[PDB]
């Protein structure tokens, strides 16, 4: 039945409302997978809000989203919620669900995407201890055919103690949700071609594209889940000259 | 058993 999660449409709301989001699974058993939100302001990279574990209804946030967001599951109907409240101009951003597997700690399946415009507009449409994950270079732009290297640096380790690299590289191609590539560093996802390849480890770790192809356009995120929160790079845009 | 990503 092939996976899927559906989100609800997009939302335009007052400020100082709340949205309940919904997230509807289908093409897998709904309480054997983590449940991962993220958030992504127009433009920018994106951001864990926290997880909800669909057997025991138990979460865990973003430091800076708790209080915000309130992640909830319903069993019978497969589908998972998250409610901002007190809403501003700077919740306006686009809301992800993603299913977070095991064995590769990686989001395997992501929903299409929310977007929520907070407006009193009638109609249209902090470091602490967190592992940093830095990209290089911000922006990549290439003929058709170049081959393509960037890069992914960790302010730490993110050698597991189990002897794994919970070293992921997503694509989201512009419009699009993004979808998982390579996950453990060099690991090729179901349906990823063999011009891309992973490399790495410890803190530096590279993202190789032998021949760049039309549909490999868009932005290259590295994420780790090695440590807790779970952080991403700011992202490579590979573009055409 | 469940669900479980890491730690």
């Amino acid at each position: 039945m092939e996976i899927q999660l559906q989100q609800s449409g997009p939302e335009l709301v007052k400020p100082g409302a709340s949205v309940k989001i919904s997230c509807k699974a289908s093409g897998y058993s709904f309480t054997d997978y983590i449940m991962l939100w993220v958030k992504q302001s127009h433009g920018k990279s994106l951001e864990w809000i926290g997880n909800i574990n669909p057997y025991y209804g138990s979460t865990s946030y973003n430091l800076k989203f708790k209080g915000k967001a309130t992640l909830t599951v319903d069993k019978s109907s497969s589908t998972a919620y998250m409610q901002l409240n007190s809403l501003t101009s700077e919740d306006s951003a686009v809301y992800y669900c993603a299913r977070k597997n095991y064995y590769g700690s990686s989001l395997d399946y992501w929903g299409q995407g929310t977007t929520l415009t907070v407006s009193s507009a009638k109609t249209t449409g902090g470091g602490g201890s967190d592992v940093v994950m830095t990209q290089t270079p911000f922006s990549l732009p290439v003929s058709l055919g170049d081959q393509a290297s960037i890069s992914c640096r960790s302010s730490q380790s993110l050698v597991h103690s189990n002897g794994n690299t919970y070293l992921h590289w997503y694509l989201q191609k512009p419009g699009q949700s993004p979808k998982l590539l390579i996950y453990k560093v060099s690991n090729r996802f179901s349906g990823v071609p063999d011009r891309f390849s992973g490399s790495g480890s410890g803190t530096d770790f590279t993202l190789k594209i032998s021949r760049v192809e039309a549909e490999d356009l868009g932005v290259y995120f590295c994420s780790q889940s090695t440590h807790v929160p779970y952080t991403f790079g700011g992202g490579t845009k590979l573009e055409i000259k | 058993f469940y669900p479980y990503p890491y730690a």
